[PDB]
RNA sequence: GGUGAAAUUCUUGGAUUUAUUGAAGACUAACUACUGCGAAAGCAUUUGCCAAGGACGUUUUCAUUAAUCAAGAACGAAAGUUAGGGGAUCGAAGAUGAUCAGAUACCGUCGUAGUCUUAACCAUAAACUAUGCCGACUAGGGAUCGGGUGGUGUUUUUUUAAUGACCCACUCGGCACCUUACGAGAAAUCAAAGUCUUUGGGUUCUGGGGGGAGUAUGGUCGCAAGGCUGAAACUUAAAGGAAUUG
């Protein structure tokens, strides 16, 4: 506000702003390894599937398409890495 | 090349009887000469003669119809509402 | 020049609004610009009930929406023409 | 629809269009289904249905004339009857049809 | 009971199923003093054996009414007066 | 049957959306009848939006089910058990049990019936 | 006079002038 | 479309000047932008700028001071014969004392005074005073 | 924006800063380029491949495991379709509004949007023609096109 | 009955009224809003079908494919024109009853065309925001519409969730409003009508005192009504705008 650091802004001010209106653009969308504990090696999904994914061996259903809340049907774990 | 701007088939009458009379004649003329689609065999082979008589080129069927078209508007609206009251007398 | 920025009433970004016709004179007026007053008055009201069955059961009233076209809104009903800066106040009272 | 499910046997399975080929398909048992246009005459219809019962083939009466049935099967001519000969990956023999 | 403007109506009958008469100057046909005056002889015959005009325009009780079955439409049957209404 | 001028015009508040639906339906009883139905929207009583409006996937889905349950008691009876069925009126929220999973929906009544 | 009545007065005028020399068509 | 990309950066600065504010992020930082912000700092109307590297077409932040009345882009990028640089300066520079009208020549983007030093000419870019 | 409207609504995707691999992804290049060609021959647009590989599998974006873009692999495996995928869809649209027009012949609206659709086709084609990816004789027509989708 | 008051008018034909009840065509009340959608015209009962669309979401695809646009084309309220149908309503014309000095009117009455629909025309509205389109920058404010993200927020209680609606915060894109004025303007007023004498982002279109006159003439479109294009001679010192006082 007539002196304001454009180069180093708060990691919270930019947390409020839009995906494209950050300082360097970046997707606020992650990936997840989802475990349905009826199978051993389970899959790595994208945060807004829009493809209700199914896993290697089973007919499982895990996901559902959405506006982006890619709803992880019946309850399972994950990790944003 | 396009032969006449307006008169189409009605040029045979030349200059006689007035634009309006000729224009209206052209309308039903175009109707009563054209090939229509046959309801029974699917080929565009029903032509007129002896107005109100419509016959398929192959499959040889004849349908009573309008004097220049197969179905008149009237006829079709009867068809519709005759179904209507019939569907009303079994259920 | 303009002497209201709304310059009708209450229509921005619609192009056309079906018209209503005025209670007083039947003149046609765009619904968005008809001054609307809902008249609810009820049906001398204890003479009603003493000499009568159902000892004050219900007591119902008129319910009715009214549309006047400026001209006749101005003649009697609530227009009461305002001043230049007094008119931007859209407080009902 | 089912035009959908039929349109998959053209690109996938084996078929035959036309009245005459369709009945050597119903004589050799090769047909598990035949689809019959709306307007195709009833004498022909009840004949096919006889050949169907003898092959124990199922039939489906396509709402829509043989003009429609032909542009359904992707052909540009009227088709009074179709006979599938392989249902390549369509479930048509396993849908409610 | 049914109240116009320049008349009011009142009439007994079986559930199954009085105007500008007691007054005559014909502007007074609505007037309450005559709604009453002819309501009187109405309750008379009531015991002698034992609605606005609405429809289209003004949807509202009349003067001689107090001294609901109002017909209201689904917004049709365009009103008299044109689009410029009665002009005075 | 009918509602009455008082009650119906008492119910249409501005700042909410009206909903009507009808169906013509049988009885045991060889009768075929057009019902009516009427419902509005409640402001959920923690709510600040002055105008309390649904957004019309709702109004379509609601008569969708109103008529599902409206022709699911009439032809579920004689006319006699029908008159017996709407007088306790709890069909009025035999709609609501459906609709509680979609919208607040105050003031649900059936409001007419009309026959041949 | 009103604008749109001057329009009418002129439309009339020219229909009349249009007529007058189709006499000499 | 953005057409004279230089302008949309240049004008933001001018807006960003009697804003009062003394930083501005500019979009999208072409090679011709940097070599224009550069010539201004060479004469002191802005301070330091920083080429942010999005993997996109770029971003600059220039921290600016209040010495500058009007920087400006002049174009369709008119062509100036060495004999009529002084007709521009006259038209669009307050006095013959100060202010430069930057421009593009074969010898590189350079202010009008350095051009009279180098005896080279080209098309006109803009101006700073 | 919105070349055939006045709706200025931006929504891009934010392509991340990291142009290298995501550094948590196990399979590399060969392992999954081999995967996209199994779906090309399946019959999928390079976008259906890009999405199905984005979510069901680890492939965050083609460009950076591969390094040819997706259409650029099908082109090398010979699986590049007759005409670019976007224009294909634009036609499939134009035909799909037309058959609706020619049966609802009294729809002024769809006729307007056929116009819009078709003149979008003509400008994209005009681009594809001048970049050699369409023959110079290439153009589009109501009756040539109804069999160009299928 | 009708109005300010009257009258033309309808009533042994039981009128106005009530009751049961049927026909026809038109329209979608109330809910309806500083709310939505469409390029604009414009769009408000239900359901099914038919294609279509913006915003959002997107670590998907293409990779400059775009902006604006003489010619040219799609649509285009109302009325109006041609061929059917329709013709309940209201209703240019016309005729009337009144008012007036007069009263072709305003008000009342009758009612033709029209009003509606199909097929074809016509292409104009104060078709208005009297305000070109794309891009950017410059300022505060709480509402609201659509999408979205965030939660040991409240409610449904079923037995708590799942849900649904509601609350709160932010962010995109909408319809608007509010306060300011840096700024602009001849002013009224304007987040653009600003970032202009410190005059240059791209591009289209129109205007050059007032009358004459959108007249004449030619060309062209139309069945017509008319649409587009569109002068001059002459005449004149004003005409006009916004604001101030009377
Ligand atoms: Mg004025
Ligand atoms: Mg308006
Ligand atoms: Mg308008
Ligand atoms: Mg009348
Ligand atoms: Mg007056
Ligand atoms: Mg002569
Ligand atoms: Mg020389
Ligand atoms: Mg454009
Ligand atoms: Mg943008
Ligand atoms: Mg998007
Ligand atoms: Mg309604
Ligand atoms: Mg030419
Ligand atoms: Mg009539
Ligand atoms: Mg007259
Ligand atoms: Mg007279
Ligand atoms: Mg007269
Ligand atoms: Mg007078
Ligand atoms: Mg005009
Ligand atoms: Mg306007
Ligand atoms: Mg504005
Ligand atoms: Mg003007
Ligand atoms: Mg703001
Ligand atoms: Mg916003
Ligand atoms: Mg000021
Ligand atoms: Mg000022
Ligand atoms: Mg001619
Ligand atoms: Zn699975
Ligand atoms: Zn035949
Ligand atoms: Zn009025």
């Amino acid at each position: 506000v007539l002196v304001q650091d454009l180069l180093h802004p708060t990691a919270a001010s930019e947390a409020r702003k839009h995906k494209l209106k950050t300082l360097v653009q970046g997707p606020r969308s992650y990936f997840l390894d989802v475990k349905c504990p009826g199978c051993l090696n389970i899959t790595t999904v994208f945060s807004h599937a829009q493809t209700a994914v199914t896993c290697e061996s089973c007919s499982t259903i895990l996901c559902t398409p959405t506006g982006g809340k890619a709803k992880l049907s019946e309850g399972t774990s994950f990790r944003r890495k | 090349a396009k032969r006449t701007k307006k008169v189409g088939i009605t040029g045979k009458y030349g200059v006689r009887y007035g634009s309006s009379l000729r224009r209206q004649v052209k309308k039903l003329e175009i109707q009563q000469h054209a090939r229509y689609d046959c309801s029974f065999c699917g080929k565009k082979t029903v032509k007129r003669g002896a107005a109100g008589i419509w016959t398929c080129s192959c499959c040889k069927k004849t349908v009573a119809g309008g004097a220049y078209t197969v179905s008149t508007a009237a006829a079709a609206t009867v068809r519709s509402t005759i179904r209507r009251l019939r569907e009303m007398v079994e259920a | 020049p303009k002497k209201r920025a709304s310059n009708g009433r209450n229509k921005k970004g619609r192009g056309h609004v079906k018209p209503v016709r005025c209670v007083n004179c039947s003149k046609s007026i765009p619904k968005d610009k008809a001054i609307k007053r809902m008249a609810i008055r009820n049906i001398a009201v204890r003479d009603l009930s003493e000499a009568s069955v159902y000892p004050e059961y219900a007591l119902p009233k008129t319910y009715n929406k009214l549309h006047y076209c400026v001209s006749c809104a101005i003649h009697a009903r609530i227009v009461r023409v305002r001043s230049r800066e007094d008119r931007k106040n859209r407080a009902p009272p | 629809s089912i035009n959908q499910k039929l349109a998959l046997v053209i690109k996938s399975g084996k078929y035959t269009l036309g009245y005459k080929s369709t009945v050597k398909s119903l004589r050799q048992g090769k047909s598990k289904l035949i689809i019959i246009a709306a307007n195709t005459p009833v004498l022909r219809k009840s004949e096919l249905e006889y050949y169907a019962m003898l092959s124990k083939t199922k039939v489906y009466y396509f709402q829509g004339g043989n003009n429609e049935l032909g542009t359904a099967v992707g052909k540009l001519f009227r088709v009074g009857v179709v006979s599938i000969l392989e249902a390549g990956d369509s479930d048509i023999l396993t849908t409610l049809a | 009971i049914y109240a116009s403007f320049n008349d009011t109506f009142v009439h007994v009958t079986d559930l199954s199923g009085t105007g500008g008469m007691k007054v005559k100057a014909d502007r007074d046909e609505s007037s309450p003093y005559a709604a009453m005056l002819a309501a009187q002889d109405v309750a008379a015959k009531c015991k002698e054996v034992g609605r606005a005009t609405g429809g289209t325009r003004t949807k509202t009780p009349g003067p001689g009414g107090q001294a609901d079955v109002t017909p209201v439409p689904s917004d049709s049957t365009r009103k008299k007066g044109g689009r410029r209404g009665r002009r005075l | 049957m009918d509602f009455t001028t008082d009650k119906l015009r008492s119910m249409v508040r501005k700042w909410q959306t009206l909903i009507e639906a009808n169906v013509t339906v049988k009885t045991s009883d060889d009768y075929v009848l057009r019902i009516f139905a009427i419902a509005f929207t409640r402001k959920q009583a923690n709510q600040v939006k002055r105008h309390s409006y649904a957004q019309s996937s709702h109004i379509r889905a609601i008569r969708k089910v109103i008529s599902e349950i409206l022709t699911k008691e009439v032809q579920g009876s004689t006319l006699a058990q029908l008159t017996s069925k709407l007088i306790p009126e709890v069909i009025n929220k035999e709609i609501e049990n459906a609709t509680k999973d979609i919208f607040p929906l105050q003031n649900i009544h059936v409001r007419k019936v009309k026959l041949l | 006079m009103r604008a749109k009545w001057r329009k009418k007065r002129t439309r009339r005028l020219k229909r009349k002038r249009r007529k007058v020399r189709a006499r000499s068509k | 479309t953005r057409s004279s990309v230089l302008a949309d950066a240049l004008n933001a600065i001018n807006n960003a000047e009697k804003t009062g504010k003394r930083q501005v992020l500019i979009r999208p930082s072409s090679k011709v932008i940097i070599k224009f912000l550069q010539v201004m700092q060479k004469h002191g109307y802005i301070g330091e700028f920083e080429y942010i590297d999005d993997h996109r077409s770029g971003k600059i932040v220039v921290q600016l001071n209040g010495r500058l009345n009007k920087c400006g882009v002049i174009s369709p990028r008119f062509n100036v014969k060495i004999g009529d640089i002084e007709k521009w300066t006259a038209n669009l520079l307050p006095a013959r004392q100060f202010g430069y009208v930057i421009l593009t020549t074969s010898a590189g983007i350079m202010d009008h005074e350095e051009a009279r030093r180098k005896h080279v000419s080209g098309k006109i870019l803009g101006f700073v005073y | 924006g919105r070349m055939h409207s006045a709706g200025k609504g931006i929504s891009s995707s934010a392509i991340p800063y990291s142009r290298n691999a995501p550094a948590w992804f196990k399979l590399s290049s060969e392992s999954v380029i081999e995967q996209i060609v199994k779906y090309a021959r399946k019959g999928l647009t390079p976008s259906q491949i890009g999405v199905l590989l984005r979510d069901a599998h680890g492939v965050t974006q083609a460009r950076v495991i591969t390094g040819n873009k997706i259409m650029r692999i099908l082109k090398s495996n010979g699986l590049a379709p007759e005409i670019p995928e976007d224009l294909y869809y634009l036609i499939k649209k134009a035909v799909s509004v037309r058959k609706h027009l020619e049966r609802n012949r009294k729809d002024k609206d769809a006729k307007f949007r056929l116009i819009l659709i078709e003149s979008r086709i003509h400008r994209l084609a005009r681009y594809y023609r001048t970049v050699a990816v369409l023959p110079p004789n290439w153009k589009y027509e109501s009756a040539t096109a109804s069999a160009l989708v299928n």
